RNA sequence: AUUGAAAGUUCUGUUUCGAAGAAAACCCGCCUCAGAUUCAUUAU
């Protein structure tokens, strides 16, 4: 339930990620010595989300069925397989980083693998 | 000896570089052990080098000893202290090489009466007869106080843009903010005196007779760290700096004061001095404080306020 | 008897090195073997050899005896310690070579009698009468705790580069921060004592009336290992040290404390030397303790502050 | 206790962010660096709360049981599923807030993935 | 599949190597003796490679056909044959590294024979 | 093709043994009773190759034709007849070091024998 | 139940003594997130 948890939360950051264009909040992520910088990232990038989905940019869909989030960024379309947290997977997670600030190391090396490879696989096709 | 502790407060701080990745300037970060609570842990934070610092004393002292009309090399002139390493230093300054094992002296003398940095900063040379020379200040890492269970430091990075008016200009700078501490330590009682042992040879009587202006240099230039003048990118990041807590020993024996790493290390570094001097049968022991943040420090000890009344005491 | 174990942290260390590849300036690194709920596991870990204690000890023995008047050595005065190994020390000391095996006691006399580290640290001589002396001071490597399932340390490379106006200059250094723990042993009855048998030889009351001096200085040597004056690199690297547990025992007998592994080893090692005392009929056992980390210590245990209290007790 | 207060105040910014359809109110709290700006903010929900309620737009139900709270804003129907905070949650939550403001990042992160998942719930149906 | 998984992380070093000129990661992943320094370098390493991709200095490609990453550094062409790793393959080499810290030792090795043999062959058409 | 993979890491060995002057790599290779110290001289070995490959003073040639290694140290010319170890070669040597530490042993004799009869004719040239 | 039958080559020993990979070194020199936007029209 960890390995979900934290799988979850790096589909969110990798959401975040190509739906922004810019590194810079899974490497605040991956570089967190606290539980402030690790929870705001976590805000900001659900901030980013949000204003995907108000713009219908963002959107859940299923995908052969497998879970999936559809990402539509200046005219790229990329599609990132699996769910997005919970309110309880953020809560969990932030019990696991004030354990163990690892987590969120673990968590922004699975979200840069999941974008650079939707972002090679999207460059090959054009 | 002199033996110092100091703590300071930076803040939105870049000094100190290391290798960039992309178009992202990258600040040097070391790993520490710090213990808490629940037992000890392993943290990533911030750091800067000594080698920044002892740069920035060398440099301070080229020019005192520049203002007060002691020799200086002539590569050491211009800010690049290579010293007499290589063959090209040698060459350039007009110095022979060592022959054999009993001239090596004698290299060491005609080093020691052209540059003040090669005396004080020590220099090495390789060859058939290498000669050393180790330094006679010594400084560290600087380090946040590892106080409690929370590091008092962060690290961020921020965005910055290049304006043009043909679009065909984008990076990024990591900046920090910490509370410091360091220590350093100098021996005067060795400046000016040869270390390689041999028999006498002519040019030792201007050394003895430069001895005390070399020391009075020495220590003058020690103001330059302890005011803040030391690392690079200060043209678009001066740093906010603040002195808080100060301690200096002056010692005739070997003595170490506590790192700026608990609340507490003026009285304790004062009682081991004075217990160390009672045990190794020493001559001389004065301590020096400066306090601005109300911690506890003692009784008996003379409590000072600004830093260049301490240089003056030191001097005199 | 005087047997301790010491337990140390460190931070941003760098005092022993061994060979070096390209540009990168490695830390000595050894195997351990360590007990997880898992079973036993192998790591690689830093560590310090016990050979620069052991200089850093001699060095400090040289510097107390050339201070008290005690004699030294003309190739000890300066800090070499070749000792008596080959012709050439004997060549320069002046001391003539043993004959036969009878005269060998009074050889070791000879050398007894103008060095005090040869006495304290031991030497060897290989020829014809090979004549051997077992160092009186026994130090082992620095290795930090194995407490757990996790290692408290680690260590990581770190970029320099050298300035030049005129590119034509980059190099690496390791660095390490660990929980050091170590032990030592130090028999004071057997100092100044010959230990060749023979008969007896002109120049032992010398040595009688000087036992006491030599002892106290040997004894007072301690406090540098104590303190942390040992390893190399500190000109750049100086290192942040503070002491965290401190355990010496007097005795009589044969004895050991525990290493400095787990978190309960002073009662531990207080009721085995209670024990060894009751069953090896022994007259005398004493223990000091210093605790800075509020673990567990036991009853009726002497409780120091500093080091300095601990030598003038162990002196008195 | 300290975490089902930090719940039900998450409930309260998210029934409050539902209902007037701006982000505004729950920006102010994650981004709060005193006393002064989460306690204001939690005035402001609970007065936007407060007109919902007596618009009969706000209600408190039960949802297959569970304690929800049904929000009706511009035709869109939301069911926020838990209790809202009480006079006594407020208070203690406000003692937890002068001890460390953090508390006011946490329950900003909680409220925002509550309505995130609402949101897009709501999207996503028809 | 564990020999897979070390040969596509292997092939990620090499990469990362050939475009950065550097061999300052692999020598870190090779000395590795925690967890620690073998996850940041499969971050900065994936973050050099992220660069390269951006700038499409780093390509996947096939060659005569076999999988293939073509590498532009400093006017300097190399190919590496295989695959880059998926998040799947760095979650379960990551899980290996926390077993067996020998796994970092076998792909640094791996990594740097891909690379001279490149470098060798480079130098010798020049 | 075990005695190729032999003889291929003994041309390893014999060209980083004239390169450095050192013979204790191939010293630490033959006495050897672990993989973990095999693996080590294998990337220490290669690590100074590397470095002879960037100065331009290891390269590969061919020698009436033959492959071989030109190696230039301290103003001294060296010929080491043979092809360099593959990746591939490197994996496949671990695997016979996990079932049988004899092979660095045979490896290390072959080496320094490869070495030995170089500098004596080189010695007698001069 | 055999060129088989019947038997110990077994006892006593340290590879031990000693020696710092040490000294010298800056990732520092230049850059702006910039220009444009009404919460107002109806309510004793």
């Amino acid at each position: 339930e960890k390995e979900n948890i934290i799988g979850r939360i790096a589909n969110l950051l990798a959401v975040g990620f190509l739906y922004s264009e810019s590194p810079t909040l899974v490497d605040r992520f991956a570089n967190a010595l606290s539980k402030e910088a690790v929870t705001k990232v976590l805000y900001d990038v659900q901030r980013i989300v949000q204003m995907g989905i108000d713009r219908s940019e963002i959107a859940t869909t299923t995908i052969t069925d497998y879970p999936a989030v559809n990402v539509n960024s200046s005219g790229a379309k990329y599609t990132v397989v699996g769910y997005l947290p919970t309110s309880q997977d953020i809560e969990d997670f932030l019990r696991m980083i004030e354990e163990d600030v690892y987590y969120a190391r673990k968590a922004g090396a699975l979200a840069m693998s999941i974008a650079n490879r939707i972002k090679l696989g999207s460059k090959q096709s054009k | 000896m002199i033996s110092g502790s100091v703590r300071f407060l930076v803040n939105l701080e870049s000094l100190n570089g290391v290798e960039s990745i992309g178009n992202l300037t990258k600040h040097r970060t070391a790993p520490v052990v710090l213990k808490t609570s629940t037992g000890y842990l392993v943290r990533y934070v911030p750091v800067i080098s000594g080698e920044a610092l002892a740069h920035a004393y060398q440099a301070s002292l080229v020019d005192i000893a520049k203002k007060e009309g002691l020799p200086v090399g002539s590569l050491s002139s211009q800010y690049e202290f290579i010293k007499f390493s290589t063959d090209e230093a040698l060459k350039i300054e007009g110095i022979k090489e060592p022959k054999d094992y009993n001239d090596a002296r004698r290299f060491e003398v005609e080093v020691m009466l052209k540059d003040v940095i090669a005396d004080v900063g020590g220099f090495m040379y390789a060859g058939g007869a290498p000669v050393r020379r180790t330094s006679r200040i010594k400084l560290g890492y600087m380090i946040p106080a590892l106080r409690g269970d929370e590091i008092p430091a962060q690290l961020e990075a921020q965005f910055h843009v290049r304006f043009s008016n043909k679009p065909v200009a984008i990076f990024n700078v990591e900046v920090s903010s910490a509370l410091y501490t360091f220590s350093f330590e100098l021996d005067e009682d060795l400046i000016a005196v040869p270390s390689t042992f041999g028999e006498k040879v002519k040019g030792e009587e201007e050394l003895e007779r430069q001895k005390a202006k070399r020391v009075k240099s020495a220590i003058k230039a020690l103001y330059s760290l302890l005011s803040g003048n030391f690392g690079g990118k200060r043209s678009r990041f001066l740093p906010s700096m603040k002195l808080m807590s100060l301690v200096v020993t002056k010692t005739d024996f070997p003595f170490m004061p506590e790192p700026a790493h608990d609340d507490d290390y003026i009285k304790t570094t004062i009682m081991r001095l004075g217990k160390a001097k009672g045990v190794l049968n020493g001559n001389l022991a004065k301590a020096y404080v400066i306090n601005n943040e109300g911690i506890e420090v003692g009784e008996g000890v003379t409590v000072l306020s600004t830093v260049e009344d301490l240089v003056v005491k030191l001097e005199e």
